[PDB]
């Protein structure tokens, strides 16, 4: 999944 | 032209799809059609969204002060809730990849 911050 | 499509959790909440179907409903759409969907990761949602022509997948953690991205943003109450904030604002805060808004369900 994309890596959110 | 209102109220905005959103209102109506049928048109982008597709349960227990998988990401295979998701990414199925999502091809050819235009950028920024989304549907939120349960996740692989037990116990979370995710989001697939189209971005740049590419169906991307960001999860969405439930905590006990609510739904969210990211900490500390873990802030909404309901999927609707979370849903309608990232209408009008962009993903772009959590990784610069995702320069878009859950703009349009994928069934509205």
């Amino acid at each position: 999944y994309v890596p959110m911050l | 032209g209102s109220p905005i499509p959103h209102h109506d959790e049928k048109t982008w909440n597709v349960g227990s799809s998988n990401r295979n179907k998701a990414e199925n409903l999502l091809r050819g759409k235009r950028d920024g059609t989304f549907l939120v969907r349960e996740s692989s990761k037990q116990g979370c949602y995710a989001c697939s969204v189209v971005v740049d022509g590419e169906v991307k997948h960001c999860v969405i953690n439930k905590t006990a002060t609510g739904y969210g991205f990211a900490e500390p943003y873990n802030l909404y109450s309901s999927l609707k809730e979370l849903v309608l904030h990232y209408q009008h604002t962009s993903l772009v805060q959590h990784n610069d990849s995702l320069n878009v808004t859950l703009a349009y369900p994928v069934y509205a």
